[PDB]
């Protein structure tokens, strides 16, 4: 899985990542239907399908 | 040894040492082991002396 | 003629029962480890000397945050009307902390932040210049 | 007429208002008042509440559940069960010469110093509350123990709920 | 020098007088200077007189007052009970006792400082109790209408205010319990700029 | 369904009590897992026993971690 | 479609409009510009005169304002306490601090999912009315709730 | 007329036990971190203080990530101060990474020293307006 | 599943409530707190004057209290006997010892499901009231049975 | 058979046994449908089905 | 001492005795596995396991 966002992904273990000069984060990791991020000090779930 | 503070009027104070000895100290007083007290505090429980230490209360 | 007993509540769940029965032993184990560690290593000083308290820092707060620390310390600097400053670089492994308390001092909140940071980042305040400044660990 | 905040620490006057709204017969209000202020109906109302009253010989004891009557993990007195507290005051007015022992108890988990501090603080809270209701300060003695003597085992959930408590003992002479 | 009762505009100055006990009963402007070391147990001022005593050290003392005196005593006294019913002022330097009872009725300006293991305070009306610098193990204070009291509680503090009553504590008691009935007030009046001020914990976090 | 609802109902005390993130060492490395055993006795056969007072076993070695875990991959 | 909620739960903007107009008719100042929302209450409808004691009926208005505040998505709220000049500076500073502490604690007891509650009180340093005839009845003594709606 | 209790009160006894356990373990973990944490004294803090000269209070938007020698010479030329070096350049150059839009250049130089750490340090003389880059042995 | 016993045999909470209410109106004190239960009986309802002998009417009450005590599940039982000062100290102690021994023997030999029964007596050494006007009619002359309900 | 409890087993014997720091007991024995435990000084038989 | 892994099992069936003779009886029943001592001057009842093997 390859994902562009600007939050801080926590749970399923990300294999590698990088950042822009402006706070945009890029992650690559295993396949999972579910992500778990932090938004503003509140933890949030993320549903992903279409594999 | 150390000392502890008991009660503070503006100008004078009551002190208890480690061995239970008692003293009543003026604005200017002499304490062996600590020397001469330059000023005291009544709002705060702190004693400023010539040896540079500051006395407090019990915890 | 009726007979009762004092503690009467709404009904429970057995899984919550089992969770609590794990949690008590977990709490005892953690207490055991912390007590033994504190006994074997005696501390010297504390972060009170690093972080004193001045006026306008005696506003009160209650919080629940579980993220990276930077938004949190920026918000507390905006509360304090202080100059906020960073030092070093945040590493690619982020620093996450969780504080859920009730009605503390800003200074004690900051000291809790430093203690939960530990050996990843440190905090300093110059109160006369009215600056809160952090510094990441300049190692690796 | 009344205030829910403990009637503003005034002498509480329920029976005169009751006989006033009863006259609004007078003997009907009188028999209602002597039924209400009677000790038996007071004890039965305490049994309708969650408070344990025990008389044995001459030693009289009262047991109060801390989890119901307190905000959690706090020396704050919870304000909900003020009818129970008014019943407590109205019952304990009856013996104005007996000295009061009050004690607190907690469960078996955590720091022992923390348990001792919590129990002593709750004891001082209840002692202060009774002191604020026309009781001389020499008549009281407060103590907060930890888990020194349970009445039920703390390894089972309902007994662990039972264990923490507020204990009020008083004598006769 | 056993019992000394005086009236009628006197000035008495003495120092270095040694005695076990004597009883003073002063009236009508007795300007007294006593720079000695005297133990005594009873003292009475009838009213409208000013008396400053430099040095009193006794194991015991009992004192009541009736009129409007202006007195001050230096030294150490293990006092027990004090009642004020007029328009009186009082100040002591050091007190080292255990049981203290204070009753105040009309107008009292009391300035005490020392160590007392157990303090009871009753204030009725226009009472001005400045009991700062007075560390107490146990403090129990009851204030009726328009009474101001300044306490310095250390470990156990109990406070009740009826209405228009100001109670200002000055230290972080390890147990605090406060109540207000109609217009009372329990307040800190601390400094907030000290380098070593500490906050509450989970055991004394009482919200007024 | 009910137990997933209850586990969502009690949320913050769970990750409060299971702080993995304080357990991490200096170089972002999960500490390894150890197991204990008190007062072991095993009989092999006739005339053959073996006792021991205390035993300890390493289960899984330490390694790097890109994130602290949570309880959700253990309880959900 | 039922697998995703169509709105944030417990939200109906008509009800929000109705309760805002109801509070303005009750006499509670509500104002906003863009995302910054502020509501203002005089202290006479909450406390005793110069006192940190709470009336029993004021808990009902506290319940109503908590029911309003449950609606929006929030992060940080700031409550400030303001009073008149009574004796000193310390007296009203401590009074405002205590009042802010009490309203913050009961608000946190209620279920408003804000991450941050900031409380501060200043006494009588920034009044908003030169006409200073009244004591605690005068509208300079007040409590202010400020926050910003986010997304 | 009506007062409600808090919503998520631990009414159930299991919830009571659980929340109490959480409080206990939180204070225990904070205690252990406190007793193991290493602090620094604010008197022996080997850090660059603010040089508090007049000219060091301009606003600059600076992005750089590389060697430090050209950066410190360029900011010295921007400050109209003389600049020199005491020591030897090693084989692997000292590398830094600073990107900001508006700070003080003085605390920027403080950040230069903080990212430098051991092998490099900086002194500033305000009387003879000079900046000195001191290498380590 | 269905062959397992649904309850403990010879048990019903309604029977427990009814018999304890009958005992309470009968005059023997019943006391319940937590998991530890106390039952106290005055001495003159069991013996003659200062005498370690059982009246024949007492066996019905003994049978009743034994059938009550068999209903619960126990591990340890404790019985205590107390009296008033007559002649000596050790004489009263010996009287209490004999009385507690006799009642312990009979309760054991009846079909009660104890595991361990301790008996001891002291007499006047731990009184409960200041009213010492009665002799063996005095209410402090008593026997207490204490146990803990085990799970 | 792999059995964990906090009781004391009597009848069938076992091959291996260990105990935690809290008094939990873990055992290792052959196949059997029944168990014996002196629980609180009182003998009890435990039924194990589905062998 | 050390509690051995093999439990020490005692069966008792006796009515109306004294504590001291109960103690002596079960110490005899233990025999070579344990021992009991009593210090009544200090009110301490102390038991010890057998140091064997």
């Amino acid at each position: 899985m390859y994902v562009r966002t600007n939050l801080t992904i926590l749970s399923p273990g990300w294999l590698a990542s990088m950042t822009s000069a402006d706070g945009t984060h890029a992650y690559e990791m295993q396949k999972s239907p579910v992500l778990l991020v932090s938004w503003h000090g509140k933890v949030m779930q993320l549903k992903v399908e279409g594999l | 040894i150390i000392y502890y503070i008991q009660a503070v009027i503006p100008g004078r104070a009551w002190l208890i040492g480690s061995n239970g000895s008692t003293l009543t100290v003026r604005e200017g007083s002499k304490i062996p082991g600590y020397g001469m007290v330059k000023l005291i505090d009544s709002l705060q429980g702190r004693i400023l002396t010539s040896s540079g230490q500051v006395i407090k209360f019990s915890q | 003629m009726k007979f009762k007993k004092p503690p009467i509540n709404n009904p429970s769940d057995d899984a919550t029962i089992k969770l609590a029965e794990a949690a008590v032993s977990v709490s005892d184990s953690m207490l055991e480890m912390a007590k033994v560690e504190k006994v074997i290593t005696p501390p010297s000083k504390d972060n009170t000397l690093t972080i004193p308290n001045a006026y306008n820092l005696q506003a009160r707060a209650s919080v629940d945050w579980s993220g990276p620390i930077e938004e949190l310390t920026a918000r507390i600097a905006k509360a304090a009307h202080f100059r906020f400053r960073v030092l070093g670089k945040s590493p690619s492994v982020p620093v996450l902390i969780s504080i859920s308390t009730k009605d503390e001092s800003l200074a004690e909140i900051l000291r809790d932040i430093d203690y939960q940071a530990g050996k990843k980042a440190s905090i300093h305040v110059y109160p006369n210049s009215q600056v809160v400044e952090l510094r990441y660990a300049k190692i690796y | 007429c009344f205030h829910p905040p403990y009637n503003n620490f005034q002498p509480d006057r329920r029976a005169v208002k009751r006989v006033g709204v009863d006259t609004g017969g007078g003997t009907v209000g009188l028999v209602a008042s002597i039924y209400r202020d009677s000790k038996r109906k007071i004890i039965r109302d305490l049994q309708k509440q969650d408070i344990q009253y025990v008389e044995y010989g001459d030693t009289r004891t009262l047991i109060i559940p801390t989890d119901k009557y307190f905000m959690f993990s706090s020396p704050r007195l919870n304000e909900i069960c003020y009818p129970g507290l008014n019943n407590v005051i109205r019952l304990l007015n009856f013996y104005p010469q007996s000295t009061i022992y009050v004690a607190g108890f907690t469960d078996n988990v955590g720091s022992r110093s923390h348990k001792r501090k919590l129990s002593q603080a709750q004891a001082e809270t209840m002692m202060t509350f009774l002191w604020a209701n026309g009781i001389a300060a020499k008549r009281l003695k407060a103590e907060g123990y930890g888990d020194k003597n349970a009445i039920s085992d703390n390894a089972i959930i309902h007994g662990s709920a039972q264990n923490r408590r507020i204990e009020i003992q008083w004598f006769t002479s | 020098l056993n019992r000394f009762r005086y009236e009628g505009a006197g000035v008495v100055t003495g120092n270095n007088l040694r005695t076990s006990y004597l009883d003073l009963y002063l009236a009508n402007e007795g300007t007294t200077r006593l720079a000695g070391n005297i133990g005594l147990q009873k003292l009475e001022a009838v009213g409208n007189g000013v008396t400053q005593i430099n040095g009193v050290s006794s194991r015991n003392l009992q004192i009541v007052l009736k009129g409007d005196p202006k007195v001050l005593i230096s030294g150490f006294v293990n006092l027990r009970q004090l009642d004020m019913y007029g328009k009186g002022t009082l100040s002591l330097y050091w007190i080292k006792s255990d049981t203290l009872t204070i009753r105040a009725k009309k107008a009292a300006k009391i300035q005490l400082a020392g160590i007392v293991n157990r303090l009871d305070v009753e204030l009725w009306d226009f009472a001005q109790f400045k009991g700062k610098y007075l560390r107490a193990q146990r403090s129990f204070v009851k204030t009726h209408d328009k009474s101001v009291a300044e306490i310095s509680a250390v470990n156990h503090q109990s406070s009740l205010a009826t209405d228009a009553s100001d109670i200002y504590y000055y230290n972080l008691s390890k147990t605090r319990a406060d109540f207000m009935a109609f217009n009372g007030s329990v307040l800190d009046m601390r400094e907030w700029g000290q380098s070593d001020l500490k906050d509450f914990d989970r055991y004394n976090k009482q919200f007024p | 369904k009910i137990i997933d609802e209850q586990l969502n109902k009690q949320a913050r005390n769970l990750d409060a009590i299971y702080d993995f993130n304080s357990l991490v060492l200096e170089h972002n490395i999960l500490p390894p897992v150890l197991l204990e055993g008190r007062n072991t006795l095993n009989l092999a056969d006739a005339q053959s026993i073996r006792i021991s007072d205390r035993t300890y076993k390493v289960a899984k070695q330490a390694h790097f971690i890109t994130t602290p875990p949570t309880w959700r991959q253990y309880l959900w | 479609v039922p697998k995703l909620p169509c709105r944030v739960d417990g939200a109906c903007d008509a009800t929000i409009i109705k309760m805002m107009t109801d509070l303005n008719k009750k006499g509670i100042k509500v104002a906003s510009v863009g995302q910054n929302y502020l509501i203002s209450i005089p202290a006479s409808a909450l406390f005793a005169d110069q006192s940190p004691r709470l009336n029993w009926a004021s808990y009902s208005l506290l319940n109503e304002i908590a029911a309003f505040l449950k609606q929006f998505r929030k992060i940080a709220i700031t409550v400030t306490s303001y009073s008149s000049k009574y004796v000193s500076v310390k007296r009203e500073r401590a009074l405002t601090l205590a009042r802010s502490r009490v309203v913050s604690e009961y608000l946190w007891s209620q279920g408003v999912d804000s991450r941050i509650i900031f409380t501060q009180g200043l006494g009588s340093d920034k009044p908003i009315t030169s006409y200073t005839l009244g004591g605690d009845r005068s509208p300079n003594a007040r409590v202010e709730i400020t926050f910003r709606r986010a997304v």
